[PDB]
C-alpha cells in the first residue's frame, strides 16, 4: 500500500503507520485534540474548567504577567468556547492528567515537549500554527512512552510528517 | 556569566550569556537548547515583558538571576 500525504511510515518494519486525525475546526480545537488522545470521548468543557480552575486556585504560578492578563480574568476567558488554548492550557492539561504533551509543530519543523521528564507517557497534537490535531499510530494508539524503542521511530515519524506537511503548504503560521 | 530560566513545566534551565545580550540572542540561546521558536516564546523576569530589542543589563539580569519562559502555540 501507499501511504496518504496525512500518513507517514513508522521505523523499517513497514507494519507501522503514524496519521493525522482531524478534529473539528471550531475554537476549541486544541482541547479537542488533547482529548482525542487521552480520553478518545470529546471533552472540551471539562478541559476547559480544569484550566480555569487550576489557574484560580494558583495565583501565584499564574500570576498576571505570566498569564499576559489579570488571573481572573483569564480564568473566565478561557471558558469561553471562542478562546483559543495554547500553551498555558497544554502545560496545565499535562500536570493535571499525568500524561506528557508534545506539540509536533509544523511550521518550524519541531517538537515542543511538554512534560516530558515528569511522565514517560506522552501524547501528539499536531500544530499547523492557527489549529491543532491529533497524531495515531495504525488508527488505534495515541498514547506512547519515551522508554521504548518504538518511541523514537514514532517521533521522527512525527517530524517527516510535519515535514511533508510544511512542503505541501500546510503550515500558515501567523508570527 | 550564568542565568537560569524557568517553565511553567516546571523546567530549570542554565543560560550563558553576556549583559550586552539582547533578549532575541537570550530567545536564540533557548531555542540552541530547547528547541523552541523564538516567535512561541515569551520571556518574564521581575513582572515585566522583556522585549525582544532590549538588553539584560537593561533589566539588571545578573548573575544567577532567574527568567520566566512562557510559550504562545494557540490554535
Amino acid at each position: 500500500r501507499v501511504l496518504k500525504s496525512t500518513e507517514m511510515s513508522i521505523g523499517g518494519s513497514g507494519e507501522n503507520v503514524l496519521s493525522v486525525h482531524p478534529v473539528l475546526d471550531d475554537n476549541s480545537c486544541l482541547f479537542h485534540a488533547i482529548a482525542y488522545g487521552i480520553f478518545k470521548q470529546d471533552s472540551v468543557r471539562d478541559l476547559r474548567e480544569m484550566v480555569s480552575k487550576e489557574v484560580l486556585n494558583n495565583p501565584v504560578k499564574f500570576n498576571d504577567a505570566i498569564l499576559d492578563k489579570p488571573n481572573k480574568d483569564y480564568a473566565q476567558w478561557i471558558l469561553k468556547m471562542e478562546s483559543w488554548g495554547g500553551a498555558i492550557e497544554i502545560g496545565i492539561i499535562s500536570d493535571a492528567l499525568a500524561v506528557a504533551i508534545y506539540v509536533v509543530d509544523i511550521d518550524a519543523v519541531k517538537i515542543e515537549k511538554f512534560n516530558e521528564d515528569k511522565f514517560d507517557n506522552y501524547i501528539l497534537i499536531l500544530f499547523n500554527g492557527i489549529h491543532y490535531d491529533s497524531l495515531t499510530m495504525n488508527e488505534f494508539k495515541t498514547v506512547f512512552n519515551k522508554n521504548q524503542p518504538e518511541s523514537d521511530d514514532v517521533l521522527t515519524a512525527a517530524l517527516q510528517l510535519a515535514s511533508n506537511l510544511k512542503q505541501t503548504g500546510y503550515s500558515f503560521n501567523t508570527h | 556569566m550564568q542565568i537560569f530560566v524557568k517553565t511553567l513545566t516546571g523546567k530549570t534551565i542554565t543560560l550563558e550569556v553576556e549583559p550586552s545580550d539582547t533578549i532575541e540572542n537570550v530567545k536564540a540561546k533557548i531555542q540552541d537548547k530547547e528547541g523552541i521558536p523564538p516567535d512561541q516564546q515569551r520571556l518574564i523576569f521581575a513582572g515585566k515583558q522583556l522585549e525582544d530589542g532590549r538588553t539584560l543589563s537593561d533589566y539588571n539580569i545578573q548573575k544567577e538571576s532567574t527568567l520566566h519562559l512562557v510559550l504562545r502555540l494557540r490554535g
